[PDB]
């Protein structure tokens, strides 16, 4: 039952979320589309 | 303006003291047994089920599902009879309970 | 665990898109009611509001990410009603072993207690169904036409 969407929340909840290179997503709920995470580099930052 | 001399004649004389002595237990609400049995029915899904059930005898559990007090109603044949107070708000409550 | 198969997600996506009225892709928490209904699962408004639904229009806007986690939750509840409970239920009207039901006395039960129907919806019932000379309806064709729906064989 791990439909892609179900995986997003796991990857935020279990021991990332607060780590300095992991950034929080742009809210799905009351939104529209999709589910993701966000990570960082020196050259820029990444929507996942 | 109310006057007590007048009121003392008048409340004796309108059949009032006597006219509480009976009409106290007398019923101010009066409607029909088929609707009221059928509008209530499954309130007692614990007590009344199973194929087919008597014309009269079903009504007690369907009234008394939400407890309902045995003083403040009366069985009748076609017409059903209630009191004031006890009926209406327990009758609103049947939206939240149905 | 439950999720939604081929014809269950295609069904949910079709209907989801059908409800997009503004032209974005959102559905409403009020519209959820007739939407779940359109999916052919039969709730109370109580069952709807239990999984985030509203009286008014435009309070919370729901997405597909919210819609599918509604339907997967909704595929669990077992008591939807049968025919036979309603037989016993609607036998309680009787006084003389007829199985009949006068339209006047029948209007009052539709209006008074519950989620409820209107004066107008009653004028609709009394368009469609079999009265007679005294004016009885009959519980057996009645319940069966309800469960049959809009068009069994005839339909208007």
């Amino acid at each position: 039952k791990a439909t892609d969407k179900s995986f997003q929340d796991k990857l935020n909840a279990n021991h990332l979320g607060k780590s300095p290179n992991f950034v929080k997503p742009k809210p799905p709920k009351p939104g529209q589309q999709e589910a993701h995470f966000s990570i960082a580099h020196y050259a820029g930052t990444v929507p996942y | 303006v109310i006057d007590s001399g007048l009121v003392m004649h008048q409340l004796t004389c309108n059949g009032v003291l006597e006219g509480i002595r009976i009409c106290r237990k007398g019923f101010p609400n009066r409607m029909v047994y088929p609707d009221f049995k059928q509008r209530y029915t499954i309130l007692a899904a614990s007590a009344v089920p199973k194929g087919f059930v008597d014309a009269k005898k079903v009504t007690e559990a369907v009234l008394g599902a939400i407890q309902l007090d045995a003083n403040d109603y009366r069985l009748g044949n076609t017409k059903v009879f209630f009191r004031a107070g006890v009926l209406g708000r327990l009758e609103e409550m049947r939206d939240d309970r149905l | 665990m439950a999720d939604l198969k081929a014809a269950e997600v295609e069904k949910a996506r079709e209907h989801f898109e059908i409800y997009d009225w503004e032209g974005e892709g959102k559905i409403d928490a009020r519209d959820l009611g007739d939407l779940l209904r359109s999916l052919d699962c039969k709730p109370t408004l109580a069952m709807v509001k239990k999984n985030g639904g509203s009286d008014k229009r435009g309070e919370k806007k729901l997405t597909l990410e919210e819609f599918l986690p509604i339907f997967s939750q909704i595929k669990k509840e077992k008591e939807v009603g049968t025919l036979e409970d309603f037989m016993e239920g609607l036998k309680v009207y009787d006084k003389a072993e007829n199985g009949t039901m006068l339209a006047a006395e029948l209007a009052h039960v539709l209006l008074s207690l519950g989620e409820r129907l209107t004066d107008i919806e009653c004028e609709e019932i009394m368009r469609v169904c079999d009265e007679d000379d005294d004016g009885f309806l009959k519980y057996e064709p009645f319940v069966k036409t309800i469960i049959a729906g809009p068009f069994p064989d005839e339909g208007k």
